[PDB]
């Protein structure tokens, strides 16, 4: 047979979590094929990341240590993975659908002349035909299609981070280390990295924001919004609010949501202490997922919430912060 | 020829994106601060507008008046003051120089305008001479190789901001309106001074103010047309501008209608949205018919001008009927928003205040009636 | 200096909603537009036309309607337009698409090729680098700024955490990002003449250099097995306890995928 290969991503010598999730789905696909699971590790001084991979389900760890892989630049990575994948002959190759993954994979699958499915959210091999059914969301997300690579091998896909579930780390299992040598010459080093500068996360407008934590009259004061901005930090979204809060001097008009503020259609909306008049609801009714906290279970906002929590803002919010801050402390 | 051509479609696509992104989110800041939109003038110029229907050889874009009127319509749809800044610039200031100015003149004055590098204005109305236009009191007398100008023009759109002024004055009072001449006057000349920008009901962004001429010395080379032609020059200029304003009304009417349709669906009272009550529908119906009716009258005037058929009566029917239609529709619009319509957080009220002036300036609806009935009775 | 931009006319999938009272997605009303990453690229090219004196050519693969995309692009400042239409491409996946476009580029003088990161209707973000691979050109993605010095391009590459300042000797392919710039409006008169005179070239397969067994479905490795519409959102639950409450919040969040 072939093998199920996951292409690992590392950033300044730390494995990205989506890799370990992908080894998760990898052991399932491989078990459905009666083959084992392989890891492609790429980097400069990437020694020791290897034992980690072994623990998270990898059976073979293909290693390419070179100072040409020190920093990510498309071609050295493409050439390397091509050589290594072509050499292992996998039935299936998975990359994490990141800015590296979605740059590297399309170039690799072209050089191989196979097929590639992008930003996937679901994978499983059919009972009949034993093809990998790779399901991805398209058309701005309003469509869910399932694509197969009928004839060409390896079946390739970039997979969405956060969707596949990891394996239980096993400290006993070591894996086989493959120690794959690759030469890198001029016609590959064509892109030159002048500077690697890391800047901050770049504040965005609420109309464009991905998550909104939204202040209502319920909060009861300007400094009481700090607890929101605190939570806004832990999820990345910005804080918006009802005309109530803006009027009262707590936020810029630029954060007002509704018929005479801004109309916002983000992936998450948390209404903290908002009653929800139509003046406000017709501003955000079209969000993908709305969560609301209020003391009044007869608040009309609950009439719109996918999750209506009935409670005190100043007692739910800090409990939501403590539960999440231990969430990304541990994982 | 035909007006559903993809050419015009592509213009409309441009206008709409400029309107929503550059003009719409300034609208009420200009209403409340009662401020001229210098920014969206320079932005406007850059994307081609400000010279839409003038030959390229003079710095305009090579378009037709239909694509220009389309622009006034799509601007007033979102912000009425901005609509007039344009329509006044292209129709009232630029065009008389295009039509009646010689080659030297079309190069020194018409090009800065058509390229958006400068801003144009037309000054005809005086305190004692409004609808009776021939009772001009500002004088021009020729002295050497200069004209001297003395008097006042009130209510002039795009005063202070404007750079070139096409003003009218008597050069021979003892001939009535066969005694008015027209002059091109550059802002900066000694003696040319401004009023105080007026306080008005709705078009509050548009800078309207007084022109003051105290022994104002002008080059004789600035006489637009012949001596004594000015009356006919101003009369035919207004025929064009009436089209611009009719479309301004149209813009307003269509924007106010667009807003109510949005609202009447979101707002629920009595278990069902407002859009579900037979009266709100029937009112919306009557409004859309008046707007459509008006559309046809406006553009048939434009079409006429571009084909060089006569267009002055056509323009007057468009001015009368769109002005009325703007007023009825904006009013029904606020009504249909209910209490919220009357607040200034929503734009419908501003549209209603904007609308009212479209019955007055560039000739009052009564003047239009005089025109239409005159070509009918012989 | 020759710049070729690949724009794709797409239906604006932000403006797509699914009618709860029918179930399917709202069919009409969605305007067709230059996909925005593409408009962005087109912006960066015309910027270069204005600074360096470059020559912007624009090409789109699609049906006659995609003419309008090129006309929009032309009135924005482009110089040339190519509309590439053929029955052959029916069913093309991203391999059979990048190769089609690549084969055209064999006949379009270039020094920089610009495409968008992602087309908002297929959503793969795969054609740009596959084109660059077919033509065996260095490629740069997730581009946030583009400058040139002499024979070299300088590009900022945007990442999750860092961003690289890069340098390439022309030729090269660059995929550009929806933000990074704000795209200039058309000029009237540019619209008037782009329609009044009309220099827009329409190429068929005859005009490209490709193995025809690399076109269309028959040339496409991947293929669509099943495809089904988005499920309509469900009822929504309303809850009464505390601190079990935040767990209420976080376990439904874990369900819609933000396990971090
Ligand atoms: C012309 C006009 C335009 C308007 N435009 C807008 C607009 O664009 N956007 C907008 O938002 N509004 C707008 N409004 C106002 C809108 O109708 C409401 O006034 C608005 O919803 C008030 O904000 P709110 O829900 O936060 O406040 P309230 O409705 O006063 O609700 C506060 C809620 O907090 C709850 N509560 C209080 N303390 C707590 C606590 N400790 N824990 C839990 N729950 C608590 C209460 O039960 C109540 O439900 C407009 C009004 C007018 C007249
Ligand atoms: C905001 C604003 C901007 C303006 N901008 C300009 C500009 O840029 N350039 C410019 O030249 N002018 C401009 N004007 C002047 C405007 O065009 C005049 O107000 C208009 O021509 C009417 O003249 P009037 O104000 O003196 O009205 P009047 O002539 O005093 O008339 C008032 C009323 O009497 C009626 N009436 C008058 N005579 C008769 C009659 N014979 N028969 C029946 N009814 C009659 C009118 O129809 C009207 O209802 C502007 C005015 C305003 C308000
Ligand atoms: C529901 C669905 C799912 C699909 N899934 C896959 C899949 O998993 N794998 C796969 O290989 N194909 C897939 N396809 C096929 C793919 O959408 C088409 O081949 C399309 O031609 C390329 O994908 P894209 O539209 O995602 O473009 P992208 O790869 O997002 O676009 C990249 C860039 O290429 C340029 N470009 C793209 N198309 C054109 C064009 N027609 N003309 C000019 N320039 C262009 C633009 O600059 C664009 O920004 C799918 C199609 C559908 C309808
Ligand atoms: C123009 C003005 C000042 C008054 O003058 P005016 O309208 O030109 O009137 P006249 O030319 O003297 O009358 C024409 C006569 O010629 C007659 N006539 C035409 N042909 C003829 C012929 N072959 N043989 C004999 N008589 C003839 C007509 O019968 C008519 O007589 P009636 O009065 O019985 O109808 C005024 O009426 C006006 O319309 N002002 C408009 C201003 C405006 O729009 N201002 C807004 C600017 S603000 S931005
Ligand atoms: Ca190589
Ligand atoms: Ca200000």
């Amino acid at each position: 047979m072939g093998n199920v290969l996951v292409v690992i991503e590392q950033r300044e010598n730390v494995i990205q979590t989506v890799s370990l999730e992908l080894l998760g789905k990898a052991t399932e696909i491989a078990k459905d094929y009666d083959t084992k699971v392989s890891a492609l590790l790429l980097g400069s001084k990437v020694e020791g990341l290897i034992d980690t991979l072994a623990h998270y389900g990898a059976d073979e760890v293909i290693v390419v240590d070179d100072e040409a892989l020190a920093v990510y630049t498309t071609e050295p990575y493409t050439k390397a993975a091509y050589e290594a994948i072509k050499a292992a002959d996998p039935i299936v190759v998975l990359f994490g659908a990141t800015s590296i993954g979605r740059d590297l994979a399309p170039r690799v699958s072209a050089r191989i002349h196979t097929g590639l499915t992008a930003d996937c959210t679901g994978l499983a091999v059919a009972e009949d035909t034993k093809l990998l059914l790779m399901t991805r969301p398209a058309f701005g997300g309003n469509i869910m299609a399932t694509i197969v690579c009928k004839d060409f091998r390896p079946q390739m896909s970039t997979v969405r981070p956060g969707v596949m579930k990891k394996n239980e780390p096993d400290e006993t299992k070591e894996a086989v280390i493959n120690r794959f040598k690759v030469e890198f010459n001029d016609a590959d080093k064509l892109v030159q990295v002048v500077q690697v500068i890391k800047e901050a996360k770049k504040q965005v407008k609420i109309e464009d924001a991905k998550i909104l934590v939204s202040a209502g009259r319920g909060m009861g004061g300007k400094e009481n919004l700090d607890i929101l901005y605190e939570l806004a930090e832990i999820i990345g979204g910005e804080v918006s609010g009802s005309r109530a809060t803006i009027d009262a001097g707590w936020l810029d008009k630029a954060r007002q949501v509704g018929q005479t503020g801004k109309t916002v259609r983000p992936d998450l909306y948390i209404a903290c202490g908002i009653s929800g008049a139509i003046q406000h609801i017709a501003g955000m009714e079209d969000a993908e997922f709305i969560v609301a906290i209020n003391k009044n279970p007869e608040a009309p906002i609950f009439k719109y919430a996918d999750v209506g929590i009935v409670g005190d803002v100043h007692k739910v919010l800090p409990e939501l912060i403590s539960q999440l801050s231990v969430a990304k402390e541990k994982g | 020829m035909d007006l559903n051509s993809k050419k015009y479609q592509m213009l409309k696509e441009l206008y709409v994106s400029f309107a929503e992104n550059e003009v719409k989110p300034l609208a009420t800041e200009l209403d409340e601060e009662e401020r001229f939109p210098y920014e969206t003038v320079e932005k406007m110029a850059k994307a081609g507008m400000m010279g839409i229907p003038y030959p390229k050889e003079y710095g305009g874009e090579g378009g037709d008046t239909v694509g220009y009127i389309m622009a006034v319509e799509e601007l007033s749809r979102v912000c009425g003051t901005t609509g007039v800044i344009l329509s006044a610039h292209t129709s009232l200031g630029s065009w008389p120089i295009y039509q009646y100015g010689n080659e030297e003149q079309k190069q020194k004055f018409l090009r800065p305008l058509a390229s958006g590098e400068k801003l144009g204005a037309f000054g005809l109305t005086e305190p004692n001479a409004g609808t009776d236009a021939s009772g001009q009191q500002t004088t021009a007398v020729l002295d050497g190789d200069e004209y001297i100008l003395n008097g006042s023009k009130i209510f002039i759109t795009n005063a202070i901001a404007g750079d070139i002024y096409v003003v009218m004055a008597m050069t021979d009072k003892s001939k009535g309106n066969k005694g008015i001449s027209a002059f091109i006057v550059e802002k900066g000349t000694p003696g040319f001074s401004f009023g105080v920008k007026e306080k008005k009901m709705g078009i509050r962004g548009s800078a309207t103010s007084e022109l003051i001429f105290e022994d104002c010395r002008i080059p004789k080379e600035n006489l637009l047309g012949k001596e004594g032609q000015g009356f006919k020059i101003a009369m035919s200029t207004l025929d064009g501008g009436r089209i611009g304003i009719a479309a301004q009304a149209l813009g307003l009417a269509q924007g106010a209608l667009d807003e109510t349709v949005k609202y009447v669906k979101e707002r629920v009272q009595f278990g069902r949205p407002l859009s579900k009550f037979q009266n709100t529908q029937f009112q919306l119906a009557d409004m859309e018919v008046k707007v459509q009716a008006a559309r046809h009258l406006v553009y048939q005037a434009a079409i006429n001008k571009d084909l060089g058929k006569p267009y002055g009566v056509e323009a007057a029917m468009a001015k009368l009927f769109a002005a009325e239609t703007a007023m009825e529709v904006t009013t029904k619009a606020v009504q249909l928003h209910g209490g919220y319509g009357y607040t200034r957080d929503y734009p419908v009220e501003r549209m209603m205040r904007d609308a009212k002036i479209t019955e007055i300036y560039e000739g009052t609806s009564e003047v239009q009636r005089m025109v239409i009935s005159g070509k009918l009775l012989k | 200096m020759n710049i070729v931009v690949c724009i794709k006319q797409v239906p604006d999938t932000t403006e797509v909603k699914l009618d709860p009272n029918t179930g399917t997605l709202i069919r009409d009303g969605v305007p067709s537009i230059i996909n925005p990453d593409d408009k962005a690229g087109l912006e960066e090219a015309i910027k270069l036309k204005e600074e360096m004196g470059a020559h912007v050519t624009v090409i789109t693969m699609g049906p006659p309607q995609a003419d309008m995309a090129l006309k929009e692009a032309l009135a924005m400042g482009a110089d040339r337009g190519i509309l590439l239409t053929d029955r052959a491409f029916a069913g093309a996946d991203t391999w059979a698409t990048s190769s089609a476009l690549a084969g055209a580029l064999k006949n379009i003088d270039f020094d920089i090729i610009i495409a968008g990161r992602q087309a908002i209707d297929g959503d793969t973000a795969q054609v740009g680098p596959q084109i660059a691979e077919h033509l065996n050109l260095p490629s740069i993605t997730y581009a946030e700024e583009i400058k040139t010095e002499g024979e070299y391009v300088l590009v900022k590459r945007q990442f999750e955490d860092c961003c690289h300042d890069l340098k390439v000797k022309m030729p090269c392919l660059i995929t550009t990002l929806k933000d990074m710039n704000t795209p200039r409006y058309m000029k009237v008169g540019r619209i008037y003449d782009a329609f009044e005179n009309d220099v827009v070239e329409t190429w068929t397969v005859k005009d490209i250099e490709v193995d025809p067994s690399n076109l269309g479905l028959k040339g496409s490795p991947t293929s669509v097995f099943k495809s089904f519409t988005k499920s309509v959102k469900p009822a929504g639950t309303i809850y009464n306890e505390d601190a079990k409450t935040s767990a209420g919040i976080i376990i439904d969040k874990l369900k819609e995928k933000y396990i971090i």
